[PDB]
RNA sequence: UGGAGAGUUUGAUCCUGGCUCAGGGUGAACGCUGGCGGCGUGCCUAAGACAUGCAAGUCGUGCGGGCCGCGGGGUUUUACUCCGUGGUCAGCGGCGGACGGGUGAGUAACGCGUGGGUGACCUACCCGGAAGAGGGGGACAACCCGGGGAAACUCGGGCUAAUCCCCCAUGUGGACCCGCCCCUUGGGGUGUGUCCAAAGGGCUUUGCCCGCUUCCGGAUGGGCCCGCGUCCCAUCAGCUAGUUGGUGGGGUAAUGGCCCACCAAGGCGACGACGGGUAGCCGGUCUGAGAGGAUGGCCGGCCACAGGGGCACUGAGACACGGGCCCCACUCCUACGGGAGGCAGCAGUUAGGAAUCUUCCGCAAUGGGCGCAAGCCUGACGGAGCGACGCCGCUUGGAGGAAGAAGCCCUUCGGGGUGUAAACUCCUGAACCCGGGACGAAACCCCCGACGAGGGGACUGACGGUACCGGGGUAAUAGCGCCGGCCAACUCCGUGCCAGCAGCCGCGGUAAUACGGAGGGCGCGAGCGUUACCCGGAUUCACUGGGCGUAAAGGG
């Protein structure tokens, strides 16, 4: 028995940790961003939008999503807002979108 | 392994002279001459017709008897020449005395194929440099065949040598007479040996 | 010996136990302990270098006693005798000494040849001296046992979980070493 | 990554290597690349080594880092040299 | 470049036709016998249980810290301290532990083989190039104290670094939505807008090295999908309900019923689905004239599982053999509350079983990983050990030598056989002893050259004092099967349908070429035979190349 191979099992549940603090905000923002564009506050909501894209960035940096899954996430989220906005609004801040 | 044990009663049993000991295989003492029957009791009496099998059974014995193999070398030899294209009796033939000790015995390095063996065996035979210590070598024409240096001046080769000196040697092979010495030149085909065996016989009995 | 505990009255039990005295090691024997008479004779074996004789103060000597000092005779062995159960109220040691004198055995304290030493199996009394009447013993009669041909003997031979075919070696002659070739009777390796 | 490696085959106390092009993760006889060269540590024949240079090179270019003993191997057989 | 048959239903024949046999082979095994040497190779059974030792770590050139050691002090001493250090020890931090190594239970499936596809994608390390690397903050181990708990271990308070984390700035760039253009599914280019970088140590330090961050290009490594090929059973005939398609979303590196909501009612099937059994698959191997047939040991790839099942986490990559969590099963301790385990890694233990090796030495070579490097690690591997388990190589002498010893055996009593075999003469000289003695190992390292090419230097051997050479030097293990026909090779005694043999016909009930023995022979030979399977013969499943009036067979 015993070996130092717990070390490693030891930064993982640190990683798993910061991981999931990155992926949850990250998701909860999403979530909110979602809820604003729902009724059309649009400049607040682009805003949130912004921070999200931002947080998701941060996060394929670091060791989290990684990759072009951030990417792909950004592209649904935004894509989402801006159907949403179709229901009132139109770019106020110019932000996220492409305007 | 060899054999091993009484010779001239194969010869016996095959009912034509084999030439496993040399001399007296030579003199009325080989027991061709003397008796000529097989051994052991039944040998004086009534011969039966054997069967087809029998015959090529026997062929194949004495060819193996005259060569001085263990039968699984000897099937392993004929598996190559079959592998090989040509004439798969003659081509065969031709590899069998390619076994060094045989090419030894042709040159008249000693008087029987089994004292060439043993000669070999014991260092006294050098293949183009180094001593050669093993009868199954096998010989590609155009090579060379000594006397090893530290038995050169040994009674028995001496002997062989003499008994060499004057009567000639077979046309895929020359000797050096005077320095012991022996090149293999030509492979030896079928023709040069006028062996008793029949190939052909041999290679039905393999057959199948 | 190392103090502990008891481990029971049970009949089988490990192998040869090692003894520490200020002058060296003793090895004592705990296989089985009765026998139940494993082997009447081995062949002239010596598992032993020297055989103690218990003798309890409720039983007094039994043929199983008789057998085990026979035993030990024809090892060859200086018999130390031992009166146990001293501090209970029916110890008759004089009777045993009697007893010992009449089957032959003539303690010191009378003039003669076997050594008489009563131990108390409770409490914790004379084995220091018990002890030392051994060591004595061992350098009076010189019982001594590695340069020379190496020799053991198998005490017993069972099966573990945490090992495998395992046996009980005690070691007579020679030094020996893990990682070498040994053979003892038709089993080897 | 990608390796420029010796791979051990022939016989006991008969060693032959193949100087070979493979990944790194593999065995020490696997699924290599590309044989690029082989090479006889008892020199035993007069052409004991001998390695394909411009296949070799390429395979350098490309980004084959080689094992140490490979790499002055190649060296020997003139890889390396440049002019 | 390749193909042998025979014995047997009968009084005899001809066929039809089964059975049996020679041939070769196995990861074999068993029996008897047994000298070596080379090489290959050795749980095909219970994927049963498993001890012990080891099998995967390493970097102080990432960083703080304790234990010690020194060179010197500040220090009277003792501290404490400071560095250079030398090692350790554990921690953080990174990289590797997904490679290597094993087993073949499951899985008959895109699992594999194969040929493609990926405009639907990833790829840490490696290389090619481009661009960078500006500032500020923070926690957390270790550590110290404080508990809880039998232990396993563990919670609480505080401290502290760093290539740990965060935040701001820049933007070569890229990321995304939207538009436009060219393509043609999500490929490439561009515009507006939003978002995103990082980190340092080392010295021969004003100079380079290793690392770094983003990107594109490659490289290999894959992920995923499809075309075709992939066992038997039809006495398995209907199967299906996330099942078949859609829209939307989720999830993924990415497509997709992968998952979910909702709509639709399909989808597959006798060109064999579903079900049962069976089975890893192949490159191959064995056989065979070939077509085929069987098998998948070792070696190479790929898959799959690491007690059984389920599931995530971390990362370039796992659903993770020597990581994790959980339930169950089992073994192991318990102060009964709880933990510890996993050999299908090497060796070994047992148990099953006909049967299968050494708890070996080594990092020397190659390869792996980490590292600037030395170097550390390595049951990968290199070798050694055991086993005639295969295959091959050699020895068990050779040359003489009776019109024929003895011994034994038959005889028709003359004789014949063993048999030139022996004895005996001559010669050689495995073993054996001495003397030497390797190839495998030239590099990484240092110095000169710019750390490039190139030049020189040096070390480094488990095997192994082995192979091998030089000298000497003994005549120095023969066994097993069979002997009626197949089928090679025959007589006598003993036995009397008994004892036995047998693969098949069948031999044996008083002269047995078939039984026991003896001689003699024949086959092989350090082996030979038996058993088991597989192919062959078997054109007995016939594609090449069997047929069907009466043989088995035409359906009414
Ligand atoms: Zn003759």
């Amino acid at each position: 028995r015993n070996l130092s191979a717990l070390k490693r099992h030891r930064q993982s549940l640190k990683r798993r940790l910061r991981n999931k603090a990155k992926k949850s905000a990250i998701k909860t923002l999403s979530k909110k961003a979602i809820q604003l564009a729902q009724e059309g506050k649009a400049e607040e909501a682009l805003k949130i939008m912004r921070k999200a894209e931002s947080l998701i960035d941060k996060a394929a940096k670091g060791s989290t999503l990684h990759k072009n899954a951030a990417a792909r996430r950004k592209s649904r989220l935004m894509r989402k807002v801006r159907q949403l906005l179709e229901a009132a609004g139109a770019p106020l801040i110019g932000g996220g979108l492409s305007a | 392994g060899r054999y091993i044990g009484p010779v001239c009663r194969l010869c016996r049993r095959e009912g034509v002279k084999l030439y496993l000991k040399g001399e007296r295989c030579y003199s009325p003492k080989c027991a061709m001459e003397r008796r000529p029957y097989p051994p052991g009791q039944h040998g004086q009496k009534r011969a039966r017709r054997p069967s087809d099998y029998a015959v090529r059974l026997r062929e194949k014995q004495k060819l193996r008897r005259i060569y001085g193999i263990s039968e699984r070398q000897f099937r392993n030899l004929f598996e190559e020449a079959s592998k090989k294209k040509g004439v798969t009796g003659s081509v065969f033939l031709g590899l069998l005395e390619s076994r060094l000790d045989n090419v030894v015995y042709r040159l008249g390095f000693a008087v029987s194929r089994r004292q060439a063996r043993q000669l070999v065996r014991h260092g006294h035979i050098t293949v183009n440099g180094r001593r050669v210590d093993l009868p199954s070598y096998r010989v590609r024409p155009g090579d060379e065949i000594a006397v090893a240096e530290k038995s050169r001046n040994l009674e028995l080769i001496r002997q062989n040598l003499e008994a060499m000196k004057g009567r000639k040697v077979g046309p895929w092979l020359s000797l050096d007479v005077e320095g012991m010495k022996g090149k293999f030149l030509r492979l030896p085909d079928r023709e040069d040996l006028a062996l008793p065996v029949n190939e052909q016989l041999v290679i039905e009995f393999y057959s199948r | 010996r190392i103090a502990e505990k008891e481990a029971g009255g049970i009949t089988q039990h490990v192998g040869a136990f090692e003894v520490k005295t200020p002058q060296g090691t003793v090895v004592f024997i705990d296989t089985p302990g009765h026998e139940a008479f494993t082997t009447i004779r081995q062949r002239g074996a010596k598992v032993a270098d020297i055989a103690v004789i218990v003798i309890a103060a409720d039983d007094g000597i039994m043929p199983q006693t008789e057998e085990a000092i026979a035993h030990a005779k024809a090892a060859g062995a200086k018999l130390i005798f031992a009166i146990n159960k001293i501090d209970l109220p029916q110890a008759d040691p004089e009777k045993v000494k009697r007893q010992l004198m009449e089957r032959g055995f003539v303690p010191e304290e009378y003039g003669g040849d076997a050594i008489v030493i009563p131990i108390s199996a409770k409490t914790g009394q004379g084995v220091q001296d018990l002890l030392e009447m051994i060591l004595l013993l061992a350098e009076l009669e010189d019982y001594r046992a590695p340069n020379a041909e190496p020799r053991g003997v198998i005490l017993e031979s069972k099966l573990d979980k945490q090992a495998g075919i395992i046996a009980n070696m005690l070691v007579q002659e020679g030094t020996f070493r893990v990682g070498d070739y040994v053979v003892a009777g038709e089993a080897y390796g | 990554m990608v390796k420029i490696r010796l791979a051990r085959f022939g016989s006991k106390h008969n060693p032959h290597y193949r100087i070979v092009v493979t990944d790194a993760r593999r065995k020490r006889d696997g699924k290599y690349i590309e044989k690029i060269g082989y090479y006889d540590p008892r020199k035993t024949t007069p052409d004991w080594l001998k390695v394909d240079v411009e296949r070799a090179r390429y395979w350098l270019s490309v980004g084959a880092q080689p094992t140490d003993t490979a790499r002055r191997l190649l060296r020997q057989a003139g890889v390396f040299r440049q002019e």
